[PDB]
């Protein structure tokens, strides 16, 4: 079933007949007179009814209104569009312990002024180090440079006027969206709806700046799920990585804090945060554990297939998760795949020195054991001959 | 043997689009703690179709949609056909083939919106994985912008300047498919591919947006009535209808400067 | 940085477009002197139409309703009919299309508030004798009784009553669209009703035997509804008086029927939480 | 139940005769039988079928008015669209001598439904001579459910036992498509505003799993109380599966929700390692089966017609009744009674067979089936006593 | 008895056709519990813990009218059953 | 492209009244102590086309005939079939497609008149019982 | 179990039966359909006595 806005000659009609018949009694309409203007008049009044009708109607349709009345209509249900986003980066600076800091610090890299985004300490660490976080003062896409030499704009007693950028690594700039763009992305949340699923909040932490990688905790760590009198699971923590800044991908603790504050809140277990009311949580760092590995043979086969071995295997365990055990059947299997099953390959894995490092123990069978908080970085990788052929 | 300026020509790109996707697409070869990564990829590129489809032609109850449906079920559940760079290819040449068929018009402007958007993302491994999975996310965008150019080509042309618009919003995702491939000689055939195609696209829609209804701007002495402009512009009052929607205002209050078409007595 | 705003997702940050003017004219705009005297240009052109048109006048009456001004030397014409034709389209307008879209969104329904609400299924958990027990030993609108605690319904006076129901709406519509359940997104789902949750504890909590949480008003004014296309809305009163609408006397001294939907929104999200809990407290008028 | 308040039709007319009286007639009323009433009239006629055209167009864009069209074109604007119809599925053992090669048009047959393979059949059978392959049903609909293990191949190919064997399970999961009226009330079910989703999203989640035909809420007598005599409101999550089509009355051993669980929660519970949210725990139930008889008495003076509905009304009845719920007389009376007439002699007994007891089975005074939690009434026969009445 | 806890729409319509029904009673005939009971399940559910029953004003004496074993009203010759009042209580618990 | 003035539309009225008749006719959800009197109404709605056929056409011997008034019997005989809104509107329109081809021009005049009489009465019962009436 | 039909008809002493009723979608539980059926053409040669 469906009635639908009628042509015009199938709508004159329906007047003509109706005026003739109730007012004139059956006459005729004679062109001219001045029933002909009557009727006219009324079917034009007829008319613009409908099409001022359809033409208002569509306007409440978001995919056909105009974009003054797509920004209203979108912000009632809490949509709004995205201004020009600003970059962020950290640095480091040192001087003499004690001296009295200020919450106005500026940088100044190349061309471009940075200004503190966290909270400065009232005075130097003991260590004479201290990292903050920073963010550009116009924002935009050109703040995004990467450089690592900078100095401070003002000078102030006791520091040094040199700081340094994390591998000069300087990510967020972006422009301001437009119209077309925004009517998408929000018929598109329209069909959309959050769960709080881990998949969810593993993402979300990654849009803190200078993050790569994001893992749950590694098998060798036993994990407490209830803090409390509750009856099931009520919390959860993850590791993260810093790849492109940090050396080996391990943040200082001074900033995993900042994350956990945000994403879970402060205080936690009320919902302050972007997490759900009552869960609690927590973002960890861990503690670099050095290794060497010893290749035997390679240097039998063609120089090309040498460094894409290698090239492998340093890329396979710089993105390993911490606390997991590094065992030699993974190393192996990566020689074999590109030199073939028949080669007579070998692979060990030693500490530098042959020394002890907390957190680190081998087991039978050859592999690298480790405990919670660590990550095996690779330290150097070396081929060695003591076999004949050819 | 006069040329043709009605219709678009797809077969050239699509074939284009093909052998750049095979000659990087392996799964086969990739780095084996790689190979699930890159799969998993592919199975949510095809979703990506299947739910474009299923939004199109909802209420459609003919039997053939019970058998498209059933066809797109078996090959997800089913966990070795991404493995053949062969079947890879079928597959998603064909789900687009059934997405563009669903329906004529307008309908097919969000659908094919959304899955360019979702295939606006780069890789972020290293080295020959990374060209594996950004082969997929290239391949999709070109043929989603190829079909949207087509789909455009189905429309009636409001306005000369929105119908312009229309074009520069393809021309500029062709132009960053063919930096990407030309980026570090990454496809030289694929940057020749795409450069050509830019500009028979270009000789088509700005065709349509000046020359599809030949819209000309007029000059009235103050604002009148839908119907009287109809009447005088042209002859017949029955042809308001067309002027609803190229003008804004109230359909008593159409004017000063109306856009209707040229005529052509 | 950016400044944050309240958003279905969250904080996020806001920001404005730049005027493009191709807006078509809405109801606003029309006017009975806009469109009245315009149809006297639809009649054809000679010497017998000629002093007639040019001779049109319009004058609004006591309420509106354009009419024709006729002089001492008015000669009638079919223009005159013209002219009353105008007045009769703007007249339907307003009377037929005007009010079917403006009921046809939450955000703007007036006299079909009560209908929208049937739509949303909503029951409120304050008015049936067999409520949960964890709703408080004795509910805001009930009073002791012998055999147990009993409730009074209240038959809120119209302006009120329209205002409540409309804002009861908006929030309902916010919270279909899905949303994560935390303490900033559920603030501004139910903030339409001018009612705001903030926790008792102060530390760590996470710990502790029991999560307290308490309802503040934000203002003393519910936001009205307007008819008409243009002005603004007027502020009703958000409270009732016990003494002034004669209701037994146990009862509290106000009754804010705003809070009470705002608690019974706010215990659903949070049921699967095993320790939450509400301590509310008496709230009066500035 | 008009949404556009129309003003009494007095007022109307003479609002409508007030304008033309000011503006054609100046100021005059008109006579009473003239052009100028006739033409009032009239103008009074259209502005009832303004009235409507908007009322109408209000109508055709609600979800609970739309036409059978509109529904889904806005049901597509929040991602919601009809379900489509299905196939059934299943396993097949084939067997045969090593080497024989096979073809891609291969096609079975269980008890008349024609089933083909649903997968690229390898290109001759493996060496162990035993091959298994997934089908499909050749048409849709629920057709295709049936309970058999053993079938028969209908295209012969040399060196393959014309002999075929299904799994110990068998095909199921067709079902026919989705109506207008049921889709408009699941759409409606979307858009209302409902206490505690995550318990029915995680309802209709469940009815995903294969062979799944029905899912139940915890029955009235599941309820429980403290010492304190104050009704428990758990904070888990359970409720019931039935699978009619699969299993003696559609009750399923424990270990086949035991998987259910785990998919749909996670091992362990809680960690959002499931298809559920994080921090959420619950446990899929099954039921045990009480039998029963029930007697129809009264019904040889109905008219033959009449006497085979009221039987198979009742035996729907009791299939479909749901687990740790009462079966009582008054149901099964009244559901004969609406169809014979209010002034028919009627009446309808239960009994246990063999008049046996039986665990969680209890009879009250007045003859209700009282039934304790996870159990479900299951019908074993419906007889119809015989009496001599009319000759 | 329970209605209580049905929604406020059906409540309305169980007091609306039960008031009907007796309205139309023909005079001198028996108001049983099951045709009462019948009107309830037919909208509330079958699966509905429901449960009614028929008291006199005061608990008084009125001529004409007695109570059998099952519960229902018993009305003499020129006696006709005429509703007073229709109330709803709750003394159970559930949800 | 001409339009046609010698024959009238009835095609879009009988659908029309289709919807409305199928919108509230539903035996099966009127409260229970009225669906028999509803039921009792569209017998005797029925009934009244019977009676006008069979007058109309009282001189013919055709072998359709014969199956027509058979059709008539067994669908009134049966009680069910009026308990479906799909059965008893598919009865009502055809019943009558038979009446209006039984006799052409002025014969009909007064067997339509006597339907339009009885059609003329409103239902006394309550609520959405009465719009089934 | 096994499905009906609607076309089926019966003979009795050359005289042929037809079913004069909506017919059941399959046999009953018990296996036993009781039916109405009308002479397929009238007359009084139609009654029978077997």
């Amino acid at each position: 079933c469906t009635i639908q806005r009628p042509e015009p000659q199938a709508l004159r009609d329906k007047i003509a007949t109706r005026f003739s018949t109730n007012v004139l009694g059956g006459a005729e309409i004679i062109p001219e007179s001045n029933e002909f203007y009557v009727v006219t008049l009324e079917y034009a009044m007829q008319e613009e009814f409908f099409a001022f009708a359809e033409q208002m109607w569509r306007e409440q349709d978001p995919r056909y209104a105009c974009c003054e009345n797509l920004v209203k209509m979108a912000a009632r249900r809490g949509v709004y569009p995205k201004p020009a986003q600003f970059a962020q980066g950290y640095v480091r600076m040192t001087g003499v312990p004690g001296s009295a800091l200020n919450q106005n610090l500026r940088f100044q890299f190349e061309n471009q002024t940075y200004e503190a985004a966290s909270v400065v300490p009232d005075q130097l660490p003991a260590t004479g180090v201290l990292v903050l976080r920073v963010s550009a003062v116009t924002p935009g896409p050109s703040g995004n440079i990467r450089v690592t030499e900078g100095s401070l704009v003002t000078p102030v007693p006791g520091i040094s006027s040199a700081v340094t950028a994390y591998g000069g690594n300087f990510c967020g700039g972006d422009d301001a969206e437009e119209c077309e763009p925004f009517r998408t992305r929000y018929l598109q949340r329209l069909q959309y709806e959050p769960r709080l699923t881990v998949e969810w909040l593993k993402s979300k932490a990654m849009e803190w700046p200078c993050v790569t990688d994001v893992f749950d905790l590694g098998p060798n760590c036993c994990s407490v799920n209830a803090l409390g009198e509750v009856e099931c699971p009520n919390n959860i923590e993850f590791y993260v990585l810093f790849r492109d800044t940090f050396d080996c991908g391990l943040a200082p603790q001074c900033v995993v804090d900042e994350i956990t504050d945000w994403l879970f809140g402060s205080p936690q277990g009320l919902g302050q945060g972007e997490a759900e009311f009552g869960i609690c949580g927590k973002v960890r760092t861990a503690t670099a554990v050095n290794l060497d590995i010893y290749l035997n043979g390679l240097s039998c086969a063609t120089p090309a297939q040498a460094r894409v071995v290698e090239q492998r295997i340093t890329d396979f365990i710089n993105r390993h998760p911490p606390s997991t055990n590094l065992t030699v059947e993974q190393l192996r299997f990566i020689g074999l795949q590109v030199l073939g099953s028949s080669f007579a390959f070998d692979v060990a894995i030693r500490s530098p020195g042959d020394a002890s490092q907390s957190g680190l123990r081998f087991n039978a069978c050859g592999d690298a054991e480790i405990d919670c908080d660590y990550k095996a970085c690779l330290n150097s990788v070396q081929v060695i001959n003591n076999n004949v052929t050819t | 043997l006069v040329g043709s300026l009605i219709a678009l020509a797809l077969s050239p790109i699509i074939t284009a689009t093909e052998e750049s996707f095979k000659r990087y697409y392996s799964p086969e070869n990739v780095r084996y703690y790689n190979s699930e990564t890159v799969i998993a990829t592919m199975a949510e590129a095809v979703q990506q179709v299947q739910t474009g489809y299923l939004a199109l032609s909802g209420n459609d109850t003919s039997q053939e949609k019970w058998t498209i449906v059933r066809d797109f079920r078996n090959v997800l559940i089913d966990e070795f056909t991404f493995f053949d760079p062969a079947n890879s290819w079928n597959v998603l040449r064909n789900g687009f083939s059934y997405l563009d068929s669903a329906a004529v018009g307008q309908d097919k402007f969000t659908i094919l919106r959304n899955i360019i958007n979702w295939s606006s993302s780069h890789s972020e491994l290293d080295g020959e994985s990374a060209d594996a999975q950004n082969a997929i996310f290239s391949a999709v965008r070109v043929l989603a912008t190829a079909y949207l150019s087509k789909a455009y080509m189905e429309t009636v042309a409001s306005t000369v300047n929105e119908g312009l618009a229309q074009y520069d919003q393809i021309a500029a995702i062709l132009e960053q498919e063919a930096q990407i491939a030309q980026e570090d000689c990454h496809d030289n055939e694929f940057f020749l591919s795409i450069r050509e195609f830019s500009v028979s696209v270009a000789r088509v829609m700005v065709n349509r947006a000046y020359n599809s209804p030949a819209l000309i701007v007029y000059s009235f002495p103050g604002t009148m009535h839908s119907l009287v402009v109809a009447w005088e512009i042209f002859g017949d009052a029955k042809r308001s209808r067309e002027l609803e929607g190229r003008n804004t205002g109230a359909p008593w209050a159409i004017g000063p400067k109306v856009i209707a078409e040229r005529v052509r007595a | 940085m950016n400044v944050l705003v309240p958003g279905i997702d969250g904080m996020v940050s806001a920001g404005k477009f730049e005027y493009s003017g191709c807006c078509p004219p809405d109801f606003a705009d029309m006017d009975e002197c806009t469109l009245a005297t315009s149809y006297v240009g639809l009649l054809p052109s000679g010497p017998l139409w000629d002093r007639a048109k040019y001779e049109a006048i319009t004058t609004i009456t006591a309420t509106g309703n354009c009419a024709a001004c006729w002089t001492e030397d008015h000669c009638p014409t079919l223009v005159d009919y013209a002219v009353n034709v105008g007045a009769r389209l703007a007249s339907v307008i307003d009377m037929t299309l005007w009010p079917a879209v403006r009921e046809s969104d939450p955000f703007t329904a007036v006299t079909s508030t009560a209908d929208w609400l049937e739509r949303f299924k909503w029951v409120n958990c304050f008015e049936t004798s067999c409520r949960s027990k964890a709703l408080g030993e004795i509910t805001p609108i009930e009073y002791m009784t012998e055999c147990g605690p009993v409730y009074v319904a209240i038959n809120y006076p119209p302006s009120i009553k329209q205002a409540f129901e409309s804002a009861l709406i908006k929030s309902l519509e916010r919270l279909s669209m899905g949303i994560i359940k935390n303490l900033a997104s559920i603030n501004f789902v139910i903030e339409p009703l001018k009612v705001r949750v903030v926790p008792l504890d102060t530390t760590n909590a996470c710990e502790n035997e029991t999560l307290c949480v308490t309802f503040e008003k934000t203002s003393d004014f519910f936001d009205g509804v307007n008819q008409n296309p243009c002005g603004i809305p007027s502020p009703v009163a958000a409270y009732i008086d016990r003494d002034v609408m004669q209701l037994p006397s146990e009862l509290p001294k106000y009754i804010w029927p705003g809070h009470m939907a705002a608690e019974c929104v706010v215990r659903s999200l949070l049921s699967h939480v095993s320790r939450f809990c509400v301590v509310r407290t008496d709230q009066t008028p500035d």
